[PDB]
């Protein structure tokens, strides 16, 4: 069985962390444990990540 | 147009065949340089193109 969750105001880590004896390993990939390489990234998204626009951009 | 290496362009159809280095720009009266009417308007443009041409599932 495969589910990924998409949660913004984290809420379901209580609904499935059942006691560890039954053997249901749930990975909690919460911000700090989140590895993400910067540069496995496209080109707008690159832009936007290193880039503002504010003023007229020179 | 002015090529970098102190060249002028008589047709504008080498374009086509390569890409092509141009001089800076200066305000100097014996050299002086000005930019192209379509000089970084294509920013975005080539960036989106560029990604279009580099994927190839399509």
């Amino acid at each position: 069985s495969h589910i990924i969750i998409f949660d913004i105001h984290s809420e379901y880590k209580s609904a499935f962390e059942i006691d560890k004896n039954e053997d249901f390993n749930l990975n909690y990939l919460d911000v700090e444990k989140l590895k993400l390489p910067y540069w496995l990234m496209n080109s707008e998204e690159l832009e936007t990540l290193f880039i503002e626009s504010n003023e007229q951009n020179s | 147009p002015k090529l970098s290496n102190g060249e002028l362009v008589e047709n504008r159809q080498i374009y086509f065949n390569e890409k092509l280095e141009f001089t800076s720009s200066n305000t100097s009266k014996a050299t002086k340089a000005s930019n192209g009417p379509f000089n970084g308007e294509f920013n975005r443009f080539l960036s989106r193109f560029e990604t279009k041409l580099t994927d190839k599932r399509l």
